[PDB]
């Protein structure tokens, strides 16, 4: 009975939710052949010596009804809250995603990691001082990633699993 | 906005 961790990836349209997940699951950067519909994926990985299974919901179609999203938001054990470092509006949306997760989990204590994706781009508009101050106000880790180069991707998911391990 | 549509979230209702 290998430990299973249920993870959910949330964030504004276009921040790279699918790109982060597809690098971990399929070892490539998202292209026109990868599907765009919301789905869950499974992956066996070794994190700090523990062989475990990750079950990841990649959210999409945010305005439409989804029975899977309804189930997995309630059972999710940890959430990656993603913004893009070149899109201030996506960073401004983070607090709304976090407030919704707390509302649906009916708890003030939910494992989460703040992810600033697209860190390969020169056009940064969200400074790390602003993002780190937000993560510190929530008591959660902050990591910057590039799903394109894969920088930080595996570490973002492993960091979230480390936060889930502290919940219990 | 939600931001996600979740059927049992009171804000979505
Ligand atoms: N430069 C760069 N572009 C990225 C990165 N990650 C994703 N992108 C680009 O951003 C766009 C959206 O990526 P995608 O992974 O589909 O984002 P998403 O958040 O799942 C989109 P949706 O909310 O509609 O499902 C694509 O054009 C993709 O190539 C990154 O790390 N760097
Ligand atoms: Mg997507």
């Amino acid at each position: 009975a290998m430990t299973e961790y249920k993870l959910v990836v949330v964030g504004a349209d276009g921040v790279g939710k699918s790109a982060l997940t597809i690098q971990l699951i399929q070892n490539h950067f998202v292209d026109e052949y990868d599907p765009t519909i919301e789905d869950s994926y499974r992956k066996q990985v070794v994190i700090d010596g523990e062989t475990c299974l990750l079950d990841i919901l990649d959210t999409a179609g945010q305005e439409e009804y989804s029975a899977m999203r309804d189930q997995y938001m309630r059972t999710g054990e940890g959430f990656l809250c993603v913004f893009a470092i070149n899109n201030t509006k996506s960073f401004e949306d983070i607090h709304h995603y976090r407030e919704q997760i707390k509302r649906v989990k009916d708890s003030e204590d939910v494992p989460m990691v703040l992810v600033g994706n697209k860190c390969d781009l020169p056009s940064r508009t969200v400074d790390t001082k602003q993002a780190q101050d937000l993560a510190r106000s929530y008591g959660i880790p902050f990591i910057e990633t590039s799903a394109k180069t894969r920088q930080g991707v595996d570490d973002a998911f492993y960091t979230l699993v480390r936060e889930i391990r502290k919940h219990k | 906005a939600x931001p996600l549509y979740i059927s049992y979230d009171p804000v979505c209702r």
